[PDB]
RNA sequence: GGGUAGGUGGUAAGAACCUCAGAUCCGGAGAUUUCCGAAUGGAGCAAUCCGGUAGUUGGAAACAGCUAUCAUUAAUUGAUGAAUAAAUAGUCAAUUAAAGCAAUACGUGGUGAAGUGAAACAUCUCAGUAGCCACAGGAAAAGAAAACGAAUGUGAUUCCGUGUGUAGUGGCGAGCGAAAGCGGAACAGGCCAAACUUAUCAUUAGAUAGGGGUUGUAGGGCUUGCAAUGUGGACUUGAAAACGAUAGAAGAAGCUGUUGGAAAGCAGCGCGCAAAAGGGUGAUAGCCCCGUAUUUGAAAUUGUUUUCAUACCUAGCGAGAUCCCUGAGUAGCUCGGAAAACGUUAUUUUGAGUGAAUCUGCCCAGACCAUUGGGUAAGCCUAAAUACUAAUUAGUGACCGAUA
RNA sequence: UGAGUAACGCUUGGGAGUGAGAAUCUCCCAAACCGAUUGACUAAGGUUUCCUGGACCAGGGUCGUCCUUCCAGGGUUAGUCUGGACCUAAGCUGAGGCUGAAAAGCGUAGGCGAUGGACAACAGGUUAAUAUUCCUGUACUUACAGUUAGACUGAUGGAGUG
RNA sequence: GUUAAUCUAGCUGUAACCAGUACCGAGAACGAACACACGUAGUCAAGGAGAGGAUCCUAAGGUUAGCGAGUGAACUAUAGC
């Protein structure tokens, strides 16, 4: 189960399943964190797998990194930003009252 | 930007006090040697919420199975708490 | 260090028979004297050196 | 190879038990033990007929072509032109 | 590549999987190889902190990811440049080496005690021992005669026995103790400087690179001829072959009875052998198993040897003549010391001073001179026998068997 | 053996509860000492001793259902606080260099070195355990761009202050 | 530096790193071999009389000095007379 990694895109495919193995990597042992991981067998296989493609990508000369070359989340970031808003304004005008 | 610098969540009843409020702490672990821009850049990274405030501490390590024949020592790990806007919540 | 620079000529280290034989160990400390020299490439320089060498500097016009 | 291989029947020459014929189902080449099915059978009592372990030694295949279902050795040297290695009866030539 | 049928390291069962499209395991070769540490970007309370420079990515920019580089010293090369005009010191850059560790062992070299013995003690011994320190190395050091030393003589060094506990040396006390000669292990001797000649350096060369030449029954150079094409290695590159080292494959022969928990014992009748070494198997097995004797086999990496070609080095007998050369602050001599068996003495070394000669020469044969005889310093290099084993593999023991 | 001998190293009475078992544990009520302290905050140190639940081989000079012991689980949250990222003293190190048989010693430029200098956050609340750190309310600072207006800035160096 | 850099004052926006932070701080967590009468820098320091941080008693708060129960001989220490 190597050759069929040797024969596939040895330069730039491989980057991709790196990064995507990378992140199903995490979120298995994340899943180990908690419960809800029934296959606690799969971690040891995936790491098992990133040996092999970097093994290749060591091979070859090249490197995992530099190949690279929001629903909700931005409106409560605005809605605290705006309240920023209210609670300085609220205060400048304090000030400018005062004085 | 490996993201190798969120190692594990915990679950205690403190996270729960905390994260049932309106800010909603989240907790991770992160790498000894990591920082808080790193942590902070990772988390954008992998969940996608831009997070307001970081804090970490760390865990001295200590005698731990105390006395059995084979006494040992605890781990050193870095505990990083993680903020969010009030409107958002996430999960892992 | 107190041997020359030209050569290696280090102290010599014997004993201090005096009369009725009596052993005391002792340094020899060569003559270091502060006669110059001219390469040969200017440069003069003013160097520690020793007489026995200074006499052959003498006879091979090194100065 | 190995004289003894997981599923193959086998009888035991010495013991408590005299012609105990049976299967195999785990073999622990380190230290050299065998699971036959149907002997040994030691009541555990747990705080169940659960299986001993029988050694190497007293094993001993079981011939199953000849008429006198005797017991007998294993050769190797017998690698068929048209196969890899085989076992093979001393007293007999039958494969496996 | 080997190799099969199980496996996921031990306290370890269970849970969840991989596997007979040939996993684990074993051997060769590779890659990865956080941090400290000679530690080497700068620090530092070791395993932490703070950075610079050049790229690229993100970002409006600080800033953050991701890469590489950034110590000192020595040599060489280039650039730059002072008091001072030129020049040198210095500064900057580039490339190549080490700095450290350990095998508590062996080697060399520097420095160097005391306890003790002397029935005290200083000369002396212990002792050039321990220790401190520098330096390598697979072995080192030493080494090819200015020798031995008493003769129609040996012919580099090293190591073992003997000479012998001798000749000698020693407050002639304690004590110390060779060199010859002889029997042996092993055996190889090569190369520069200088005469002369060549080319070039403001050729003031007295320097740079060549040729040539290496020494003692003296040799070489200088003038002139003959014979030579070859052994020889202290040795460069290739090719081929052999024998090994690193995983492994095959590898003969037995049943019955009694005590018996279990027999492999004991007993009956057999059997096999280039295997009756060893370990296990319910008690002591040649035939139950695993091996052993034997016969075998390697893709890859590595070792020793051999063969063929291949460079560099290397070859011999004569004739002429006041020609020239044959290692200078050197050998000696003197003052203080020491190595050598010798407590200072021929020989050997040296901190201080002085200081020659040039084959009709110089030194040597225990102060010294003559005669006779031996050898040619003052320049370099050298395998073998020798010492040692923390290490890898196989194995042994009239060695220990848990106060050893 | 001495010997079940000396010692047990500054302090009480009770009710209710628990538990197989209580002088010894939990609660209550008194009582008795401390009070320039046996109180409250922290530095130095020590290194989990902290909090909750459980256990009673051993340690506790007795006992024990209990311990600062043992077991399982948990807790330490900073632009402004103590210190680095700023500064230097004594002093330490120390390129080149000086001296020294050897190692090392001395020392210049540089660099380190707080016990000191300079630097901006207050009050209250919350959890079993954290708190100028979290939360609520109100603040300040130092950088960075982009923008409006004004202005010519003015240091690796000199001076004053410190 | 001008064919504008840099600074000053304001507005909008962005960022603020690394280690410590528990608990003890001593008649039981530190240095004394211990749950030992000893030692250890600084800070807060209530009320009555009083010159006062002395002295006697109390407050805020905090402890039961991890062997007891008796008897009340010789004898010992400590106080009183
Ligand atoms: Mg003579
Ligand atoms: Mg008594
Ligand atoms: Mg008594
Ligand atoms: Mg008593
Ligand atoms: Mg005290
Ligand atoms: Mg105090
Ligand atoms: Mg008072
Ligand atoms: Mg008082």
């Amino acid at each position: 189960t190597v050759a069929k990694e040797l024969r596939q895109k040895s330069s730039e495919e491989l980057v991709k399943l790196v990064i995507k193995l990378k992140g199903e990597l995490l979120e298995y042992r994340f899943k180990l964190a908690h419960g809800e991981l029934d296959k606690p067998h799969l971690i040891n296989q995936t790491r098992r797998l990133l040996a092999t493609i970097l093994t290749i990508l060591t091979e070859r000369k090249l490197n995992w990194q530099e190949e690279q070359a929001n629903e909700a989340a931005v409106n409560a970031w605005k809605q605290h930003l705006e309240a920023n808003k209210a609670k300085l304004l609220k205060s400048r005008a304090k000030r400018e009252d005062a004085s | 930007d490996v993201t190798n610098v969120l190692l594990k969540p915990v679950l205690t009843e403190k996270v729960y006090f905390n994260q049932m409020g309106e800010t909603k702490k989240y907790v991770f672990v992160v790498n000894p040697k990591a920082s808080k821009t790193r942590v902070k850049l990772a988390f954008e990274l992998v969940y996608g919420i831009k997070p307001l405030k970081v804090n970490t501490l760390i865990r001295k390590p200590t005698t731990i199975r105390g006395g059995s024949r084979f006494p040992g020592l605890s781990k050193l790990e870095k505990l990083a708490v993680i903020t969010l806007p009030k409107g958002i919540a996430i999960s892992v | 260090a107190k041997k020359d620079q030209l050569t290696l000529r280090g102290p010599l280290y014997g004993n201090n028979r005096s009369h009725s034989k009596t052993i005391t160990r002792r340094k020899w400390n060569v003559n270091l004297q502060p006669c110059k020299v001219k390469t040969a490439d200017g440069k003069t320089t003013r160097i520690l050196v020793s007489t026995r060498t200074l006499r052959t500097l003498k006879k091979h016009n090194r100065l | 190879m190995q004289r003894i291989k997981k599923g193959d029947k086998v009888v035991v020459i010495t013991g408590k038990n005299k012609g105990g014929s049976g299967i195999v189902l785990k073999i622990m080449p380190a230290r050299q033990q065998a699971i036959v099915e149907g002997l040994n059978k030691v009541t555990r009592h747990k705080k169940v007929q659960q299986e001993a372990p029988i050694f190497l030694s007293k094993l001993a295949l079981f011939d199953q072509k000849a008429k006198q279902q005797t017991i007998g050795k294993i050769k190797y040297v017998m690698d068929p032109k048209t196969n890899k290695k085989t076992r093979v009866f001393k007293k007999s030539n039958n494969t496996l």
